[PDB]
């Protein structure tokens, strides 16, 4: 993976950058979902991790000719005047590398009530006294608020940069652009 | 010396309906006038309204009307008679030396990309604007756009667009009855959300009978998003024609005061003391007078 391309938010009138990320990050699901492998990956260059915003800018991470692919396909008609794009270039070096992993939390005790429920034959009275509410865990992160389509609900994925490293190893990436194993260029 | 009357109320010309949504399948948009509304449900998560598309309808019919009126620089109340003359000399001056033909070709423009569907657009498949001019009451002209290949952000030339300015320009120049019906088509997908306006348990949605809708006036600023005369930088395209010319979601209010460049200023120039501006800014004080709104002291 040497190549990137810069989508980069433009700024609207009429959306904050959040949305439109979110919005750009579930075409790019649907665009990854009718391509195939596990070998583009996600990143994000404006990232502020003192207010864990995103920023205004989203670097698809492949090859060349993968990035060829999706320049043409129709994921990105309806969302090119909220976009502007680069071209796919060539990477810098030398350049540290990171994950990009989603990190989720057991954020509902009741969701963890109605497994134990399901899993154990328990009450709901177990359950509380099983799993209080002392479980919430709020994530410090940034995120894409999405909307499934094999189910009807509404999630926030949130996206954690790891920690830069020198050298990459192998590795492949989900569907959503962020990292099962891989590891993308920093720059 | 002819001072600024104490009021000015502008009618609001280019008056916008209530846009009703109704779902429906694509490439039987051409029946598509007993199509199932898109009905506000509620959703316990707390309880918030949802409004999605049917489970096997992929298609946003958003339906609205369209009155273009004319008459734009007479107020509806005016005190001082000496400044509504010189208001409308200055009005006529400049309809006479070039018509609503600049305004006229961006609010086209803004009904050919259905900027109207304004959530409802940004992951829309494809998007058709059928807009029907109605007179007499069947059609008088029928426009059929493909509302993504004209964009959100350039004003290009068409050539069915020059018509649809033209007849936009007629009615705001009191030379005809311009009523127009605007129908979009959004292929967003099967059962996905639409967004209505949304009213003031955590949210309510904007629904006129068991259908839902968005607001006239969200209509009329999505109309009005033609002004790009305004001190331009960091890329942002057109925004809508307001005084003191801002934007709530940037936090950021173009044309300010501070520069001679907001709507009341340039208004009190070009009628009082005759310093006419350029013909961008004179474009803009045109589309707030079509705008409307309440000018004036106190």
């Amino acid at each position: 993976m040497d190549h990137y391309l810069d989508i980069r938010l433009r700024p609207d009138p009429e959306f904050p950058p959040a949305q439109l990320m979110s919005v750009l990050f579930g075409k790019l699901h649907q665009a990854l979902v009718a391509q195939g492998g596990d070998r583009i990956g996600v990143s994000f260059p404006d990232l502020d991790e003192s207010r864990s915003r995103l920023g205004e800018r989203l670097r698809i991470h492949a090859s060349a000719d993968d990035l060829r692919a999706l320049l043409a396909r129709p994921w990105l008609e309806g969302l090119r005047d909220h976009l502007q794009f680069g071209e796919p270039a060539v990477v810098p070096h030398p350049t540290p590398y990171r994950q990009v992993s989603r990190v989720q939390a057991k954020s509902n005790p009741e969701r963890l009530r109605r497994r134990l429920m399901r899993r154990h034959d328990l009450s709901e009275e177990e359950a509380r006294k099983r799993i209080p509410d002392t479980v919430a865990r709020a994530l410090d992160l940034p995120f894409v608020t999405l909307r499934s389509q094999s189910t009807g609900q509404h999630f926030r994925l949130f996206i954690r940069h790891g920690p830069l490293q020198v050298t990459a190893e192998e590795g492949g990436f989900t569907c959503y652009g962020l990292s099962k194993g891989g590891f993308v260029p920093w720059f | 010396i002819l001072s600024t009357a104490s009021v000015l109320a502008f009618e609001r010309k280019l008056d916008p309906s209530d846009a009703l949504m109704s779902a429906g399948a694509w490439a039987q948009r051409d029946a598509s006038q007993e199509w199932p509304a898109v009905t506000v449900r509620e959703k316990s998560v707390q309880t918030v309204d949802v409004a999605n598309l049917p489970s096997d309808a992929d298609t946003l019919k958003v339906r609205f009307t369209l009155r273009v009126l004319g008459g734009a620089g007479t107020p509806s109340a005016c005190n001082d008679a000496a400044y509504r003359d010189k208001l409308l000399q200055t009005v006529a001056t400049y309809v006479n030396d070039q018509g609503f033909a600049e305004l006229a070709r961006r609010y086209a423009h803004n009904l050919a990309n259905a900027r109207f569907l304004w959530r409802n657009r940004v992951g829309a498949e494809a998007v058709e604007v059928r807009i029907n001019h109605i007179r007499q009451g069947e059609v008088a002209r029928a426009w059929r756009f493909d509302a993504l290949a004209i964009g959100l952000r350039d004003f290009k030339a068409d050539a069915e667009l020059d018509a649809l300015a033209e007849l936009i320009a007629s009615g705001l120049s009191g030379s005809g009855h311009v009523l127009l019906e605007v129908v979009a088509f959004a292929r967003i997908g099967d059962g996905q959300e639409v967004f209505p306006s949304q009213e003031l348990k955590s949210k309510t949605l904007y629904s006129v009978r068991d259908a839902a809708a968005i607001h006239s006036q969200k209509i009329g600023n999505a109309l009005r998003t033609i002004d790009t005369w305004y001190p331009d930088e960091d890329g942002l395209g057109p925004i809508a024609v307001e005084p003191y010319g801002s934007v709530t979601s940037q936090g950021k209010a173009y044309r300010q005061p501070k520069q001679k460049l907001d709507f009341y200023t340039l208004l009190d120039n070009w009628v009082l003391r005759d310093e006419a501006p350029a013909v961008e800014q004179q474009h803009y004080v045109i589309a707030n007078l079509i705008r409307g709104g309440v000018f004036g002291e106190a």
